[PDB]
């Protein structure tokens, strides 16, 4: 369930020191992050036959006209 | 970019798999028997103004001869400079070889 | 990350000369550990500040003063500046490097707007060969 | 000298020069294919009038960097296996029968092989 | 009549400054070109998928505005025209009307494959095969679509050309 | 067959008169293609050796099903044509 | 939904005589707008010239015979009227519309390349 | 133009080169020539260059203005239009534009001397260097453009230098060179018409009493095109002019009447009677104070001299082309500057011309 979540549970840049308490007094919603990703975790290490055949058994094409109906 | 073996011989053996897959028909290959007899190509042109940077270049090669470098800053004043003949492709292949080593050796497991 | 506290620290460490170079092209006085230079001459730095944002932890300082061209960056380092690898090109183990049988001369940037610009041409001879004039007289 | 520059040859009678901008490649003068257009002819075009020939792309010729490489040898066997000599980023594996008595190149790399006995005969 | 033209006098782009006037009219050219180099106001001529990248340059990650780039909708207020996307035949007459209304000086940037030489739709019955058949182009950005940095690189190269303008020295020396 | 449908297809005037279409059979169906132009079908571009062309019907082939169906089409469009009988 | 100016329903006319009268009114409609086509598109040719070209257009294809192909020719000519009167075609297309256009002996065609 | 300009697919030049044209004459076709059009960035060049490129002839256009050569590349295909930076004082740059050229066209010609060139230095000094340098490179054909009133002994600087330009070429390029004399051409942004449309034309009575034989610039543009592909037209002199004779003052009121320009002509400055010394003095003063090419002292004399047809030369019909009259094209070229538009057709120009002559 997506209820409200604190700032320190979101992988984002936070506030260190008394500025955290300054932020929690001025900001309207204290549990929103600045949105800048965590440089220390986010992208830290860079990226550096018949038994199994069905196409030949596709459903056939049969048309029903007034004669066969 | 056109790659090259460490021994120096060209990786490309002129399938024309290149000319067939290319959705925009930007690959032009003409080949014949070399003097040593080993099958190589004397014409290999890419119309970078016609290419869509699809990536079927790199996927089609059975010898990894044609690959797409991580470069994007090669804008040119005259459009004629955007028609890459074989020598221009081979120049990039040498010029970007170490970088292509980063790309392939970091994408080897997933292919 | 943008306040004057970071700028003043980076101003004092770098000295006036390097910073004024950053105040001419970079527009942001930054400092970092030098990680080496390429063949062309660009100096590749990495920042150890805990305040820089995610994508700004690796930068360069070009050789030129007034004009900077991105293509001057050597291809080996060009992948490092793009955050695709944690191993700088001068720290590669020899089992991974590129070994070529041909000389590797100095890096050359993109050569547009200059007479050194690349010119395409057709590498194939014309497919029809004309006949050489030859005459032998009536016997 | 207007003769070998526009003719295809196995090798070059003269010793090539890296600083000659009329050669097909820095390491070879004559072109290595009958249909390949000689570089001296191509540069004699309208668009090379003011363009500098020094900066044009002149990659080293392939047909030389291979022949510098010494021929590989096989001891006490007549089947040569070559798969690019680079691991799994090479050409498809091919087996080379060594029954014929000369240097038989690989399908893709161009590497040449031999046997133990014919090592003295082939080198002649 | 009497005439004697020398032969070793070089071309304008190679001619060094000799007297004090050659420094005066170089100052006017740099000062005037620096104004156009910085106040680089293209025109929002996004046509196709290439237009997404042209927006991402204005995005906060790249922020074209930091370089003095402010897109202007009207041709009169725009000194550049970034032709991004396919130029169909149904558009080509309209494109010429938009280009011809730009007051001089004017530059055109061709971004992407479609604007350069036809691109994917080169063999289409209703696609102009390269916008260079309609408007002169000063720089071609290759890609599909060119990355947001590739366009910035293309912008920078054109800027490096504008800083090389020598109009007011041309009057003094070549006219 | 009697209908002058060429005034509704929008094809250029040259298709009615100056072009010839072959109705052949490559092994169960028939095809239609236009014979090549006298000159200007393929000239070597002097820049990059591209196979230039002015014929706009070179890349066109129509896959039919039955012979009389193809002949019906050719008469419907007012196309000059000839039929190549395959060897048995 | 509201259809645009100078629109007509697409109807498969099943009379030979009615189609004759529909065309005749249509030809007058082009001539009535002769002055406008000059002023709208800024054509270099005067009003009498356009009527002359319009007449050359209408005289050209008056001998068609197939009624099923009569409606098609009347349908598309209606679109040409609707596109032109609503000022939809660009200026260049109309200028080139009237700017289009004797052969040569076999020696003349043999030498240069014929076709 | 039509569909293909060349008379025959294979043409042999005077130098032995065997050129084979390919294609059906489109943008992607070729003709195997290489026509260096000197002064191509000018008014006349942009027509000469345009026709040559669209039919597949490589054009090498030496320029001195960098921002004016950009628009010439639209006409040709990739590689068809080439550029060489040059100045007439740089001999080496001249030889860059003639090395691969089979056709060399000369269009350089000025009416106002500047702080770097005199009238002789351009109509002769440029022409002499261009012609002589072209010969040394084995150029098969040279085509030249001079004044319509070339005269070695004329007191007008323009006519005197242009005439000597004919002699000095033929002593440098040789018998192969050709000379073409165009009458004042009228086209979009034509210098011949731009003086008539200007509202503040001081000395309008004096300047516009001169007589001319106006010729359509497109035909002269094709006139060089017809000559270019033919070797039969070497060593000739061609004067190209229009059948119906017109005078500037006849045109100026004819031009103004189409634009409908009561009190306004008397006030805005249409008719500025000024003393002859003042006109001579004003032109001299601006010659040291102006920065853009203004009305010159030479055009004060030329206004007293009427156009002269030379009978030793050859007309349009010598090339198989019938010249077109200013009546059929004068309206459209001033249509930019003009309830219900009145289109002054070909015949109705006379009826306008009638209204001007009636007092
Ligand atoms: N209807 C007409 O225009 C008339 C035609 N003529 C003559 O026909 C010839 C064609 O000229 P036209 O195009 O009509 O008018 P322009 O004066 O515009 O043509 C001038 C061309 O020659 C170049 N030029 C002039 N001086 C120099 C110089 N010192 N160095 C290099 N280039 C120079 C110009 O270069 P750039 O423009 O790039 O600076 C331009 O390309 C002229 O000689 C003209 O006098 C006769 C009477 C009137
Ligand atoms: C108030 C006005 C202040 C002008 C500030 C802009 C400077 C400028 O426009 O400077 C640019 C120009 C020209 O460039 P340059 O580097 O001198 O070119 C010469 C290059 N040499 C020296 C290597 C050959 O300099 C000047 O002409 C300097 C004098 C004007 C001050
Ligand atoms: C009163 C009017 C309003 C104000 C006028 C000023 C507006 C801004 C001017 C922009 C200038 C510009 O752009 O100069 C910067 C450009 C950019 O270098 P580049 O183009 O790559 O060439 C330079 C490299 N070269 C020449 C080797 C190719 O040149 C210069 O480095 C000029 C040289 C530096 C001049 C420093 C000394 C003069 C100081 C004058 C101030 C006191
Ligand atoms: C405002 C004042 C304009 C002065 C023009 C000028 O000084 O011009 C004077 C002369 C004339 O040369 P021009 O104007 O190029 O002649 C061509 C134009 N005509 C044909 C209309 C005459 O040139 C010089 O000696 C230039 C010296 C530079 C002075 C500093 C500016
Ligand atoms: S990357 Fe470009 S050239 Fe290569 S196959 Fe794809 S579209 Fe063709
Ligand atoms: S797939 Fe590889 S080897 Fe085959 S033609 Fe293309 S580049 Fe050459
Ligand atoms: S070049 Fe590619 S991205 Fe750009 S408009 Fe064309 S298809 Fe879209
Ligand atoms: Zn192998």
């Amino acid at each position: 369930s997506g209820g409200p979540v604190p700032v320190f549970k979101k992988y984002t840049t936070g506030s260190k020191g008394i500025w955290e308490k300054i932020r929690q007094l001025l900001t309207l919603v204290p549990n929103r992050s600045t949105g800048n990703p965590l440089v220390k975790n986010y992208r830290v290490p860079p990226p550096g036959y018949y038994d199994r055949d069905h196409r030949r058994n596709y459903p056939r094409l049969v048309a029903f006209d007034q004669t066969k109906v | 970019a056109l790659r090259r073996y460490p021994s120096g011989e060209e990786r490309c053996i002129a399938c024309k798999l290149c000319e067939a897959v290319c959705p925009a028909q930007a690959i032009t290959i003409e080949a014949e028997e070399r003097i040593d007899g080993s099958r190589r190509t004397y014409k290999y042109d890419i119309d970078m103004t016609k290419c869509i940077y699809c990536g079927y270049c790199q996927e089609s090669c059975p010898v990894d001869a044609i690959v797409e470098t991580p470069n994007v800053e090669y804008a040119t004043e005259t459009r004629e400079e955007l028609l890459y003949n074989k020598e221009k492709l081979l120049a990039n292949g040498d010029k970007w070889e170490q970088e292509i080593q980063y790309a392939l050796d970091a994408d080897a497991p997933y292919r | 990350s943008s306040s004057i506290q970071r700028t003043l620290r980076n101003l004092w460490k770098n000295g006036f000369k390097k910073s004024f170079k950053q105040l001419q092209g970079y527009n942001d006085i930054k400092s970092g550990r030098l990680v080496g230079t390429d063949s062309f001459g660009n100096k590749f730095y990495e920042v150890d500040d805990p305040v820089e944002i995610h994508m700004r932890t690796r930068f360069v300082e070009y050789t030129g003063f007034w004009r900077q061209d991105m293509s001057e960056v050597e291809p080996g380092w060009h992948y490092w500046l793009a955050y695709g690898t944690d191993v700088p090109p001068n720290q590669l183990k020899p089992e991974e490097k590129s070994v070529r049988a041909y000389p590797v001369k100095k890096h050359v940037p993109n050569l547009t707007y200059t007479d050194g610009a690349y010119v395409p041409y057709n590498t194939a001879r014309p497919k029809c060969a004309t006949w050489d004039p030859k005459v032998t007289e009536r016997p | 000298s207007t003769k070998e520059l526009t003719t295809a040859r196995i090798k070059d009678i003269s010793k090539p020069d890296e600083n000659n901008l009329q050669q097909q490649a820095p390491n070879r003068i004559s072109p290595w294919s009958k249909s390949q257009k000689p570089r001296a002819e191509a540069q004699d075009n309208v668009r090379f009038a003011v363009k500098d020939l020094a900066k044009q792309p002149r990659p080293y010729a392939a047909i030389d960097l291979i022949y510098k490489q010494p021929i590989r040898y096989i001891e006490h066997d007549n089947v040569a296996v070559c798969d690019g000599n680079g691991g799994a980023q090479g050409h498809p594996k091919v087996y080379i029968n060594l029954d014929q008595n000369k240097a038989i190149p690989c399908g893709y790399c161009g590497l040449r092989f031999a046997q133990a006995a014919f090592k003295e005969d082939i080198e002649s | 009549y009497s005439s004697d033209l020398p032969t070793d006098i070089p071309v304008l782009s190679k001619r060094p400054h000799t007297n004090l006037l050659d420094y005066t009219f170089t100052t006017f050219d740099k000062m005037k070109n620096w104004a156009r180099k910085s106040s680089f106001w293209p025109m929002t001529f996004g046509l196709a998928c290439c237009a997404v990248e042209m927006m991402h340059v204005s995005a906060p990650r790249y922020d074209q505005d930091r370089l003095g780039i402010i897109f202007r909708a009207s041709p009169r207020q725009s000194d550049i025209m970034i032709v991004a996307g396919t130029v169909t035949n149904k558009m080509a007459p309209a494109l010429r009307q938009v280009y011809d209304q730009m007051p001089y000086p004017r530059w055109v940037i061709s971004m992407g494959s479609c604007a350069n030489g036809g691109g994917y739709y080169h063999y289409s019955y209703s696609v102009v095969r390269g916008v260079d058949r309609i408007v002169p182009v000063d720089i071609y950005v290759p890609g599909c679509p060119p990355t947001s940095e590739a366009l910035m690189y293309g912008v920078f190269q054109l800027q490096k050309k504008m800083m090389d303008g020598q109009t007011h020295r041309m009057w003094y020396r070549s006219y | 067959t009697d209908l002058a449908k060429e005034l509704v297809s929008g094809a250029p005037k040259e298709l009615i008169t100056e072009r010839v279409a072959r109705i052949y059979q490559e092994t169960e169906t028939w095809k239609i293609d236009w014979d090549i132009l006298n000159k200007g079908n393929r000239w070597e571009n002097d820049l990059m050796g591209y196979q230039s062309s002015s014929d706009y019907m070179q890349g066109t082939i129509l896959k039919f099903d039955t012979r009389e169906g193809a002949i019906r089409f050719a008469k419907g469009q007012g196309w000059d044509y000839y039929i190549q009988e395959p060897k048995v | 939904t509201n259809p645009t100016a100078f629109a007509q329903t697409t109807r498969y006319v099943k009379d030979s005589t009615e189609m004759r009268t529909l065309v005749l009114n249509l030809y007058r409609r082009y001539l009535r707008h002769s002055r406008g086509f000059v002023n709208n598109y800024n054509l270099d040719i005067p009003a009498s010239q356009v009527r002359t070209k319009i007449r050359q257009e209408f005289e050209r294809q008056r001998f068609v015979k197939d009624l099923p192909l009569k409606n098609v020719l009347y349908m598309k000519a209606q679109m040409e009227f609707q596109e032109l009167v609503n000022f939809w075609k660009q200026q260049c297309h109309v200028m080139q519309y009237f700017e289009s256009i004797k052969g040569d002996s076999f020696v003349q065609k043999f030498l240069k390349g014929a076709q | 133009v039509s569909t293909f300009p060349l008379k025959s697919d294979i043409n042999i030049t005077k130098s032995g080169k065997t050129l084979l044209s390919v294609g059906q004459g489109g943008r992607s076709s070729r003709t195997g020539f290489t026509a260096t059009v000197f002064g191509g960035t000018g008014f006349l060049g942009r027509v000469v260059v345009s026709k040559l490129a669209k039919h597949g002839t490589n054009v090498v256009v030496p320029f001195r203005n960098d921002r004016a050569r950009r628009q010439l590349k639209v006409n040709g295909d990739l590689g068809v239009v080439n550029f060489v930076e040059f100045d007439i004082r740089n001999l080496k740059s001249i030889e860059d534009s003639v090395k691969y050229s089979d056709i060399v066209i000369n269009l350089i010609g000025t009416e106002h001397f500047s702080k770097n060139f005199s009238i002789e230095d351009v109509n002769i000094g440029a022409a002499e260097r261009i012609a002589k340098a072209a010969k040394e490179a084995g150029v098969s054909r040279l085509i030249h453009v001079s004044s319509y009133n070339a005269n070695p002994s004329s007191s007008s600087d323009f006519y005197a230098t242009k005439g000597i330009g004919e002699q000095v070429v033929r002593d440098n390029f040789g018998p192969d060179a050709t000379i073409v004399r165009p009458a004042p051409m009228y086209f979009r942004n034509s210098p011949f018409l731009n003086e008539l449309l200007q509202i503040k034309a001081l000395g309008g009575n004096v300047i516009f009493k001169k007589e001319v034989y106006p010729v359509h610039a497109l035909q002269v543009g094709e006139a060089i095109e017809r000559i270019a592909f033919d070797d039969a037209t070497a060593g000739q002199t061609y004067e190209l002019f229009g059948k119906e004779r017109y005078s500037k003052k006849e045109l100026r009121e004819m031009i103004k009447h189409i634009i409908h320009i009561g009190y306004y002509p008397y006030s805005a400055g249409f008719y500025l009677p000024a003393p002859e010394p003042f006109l001579y003095a004003f032109a001299l003063i601006r010659q040291y104070i102006s920065s853009q090419p203004r009305f010159n002292v030479d055009q004060l004399k030329r206004s007293h001299i009427n156009q002269e047809i030379d009978q030793s030369a050859k007309t349009f019909t010598d090339l198989g082309m019938v010249p077109d009259e200013l009546s059929e094209y004068l309206y459209r070229y001033v249509k930019p500057h003009i309830q219900n538009r009145t289109v002054y057709s070909k015949e109705d120009i006379e009826k306008l011309r009638d209204y001007v002559n009636t007092p």
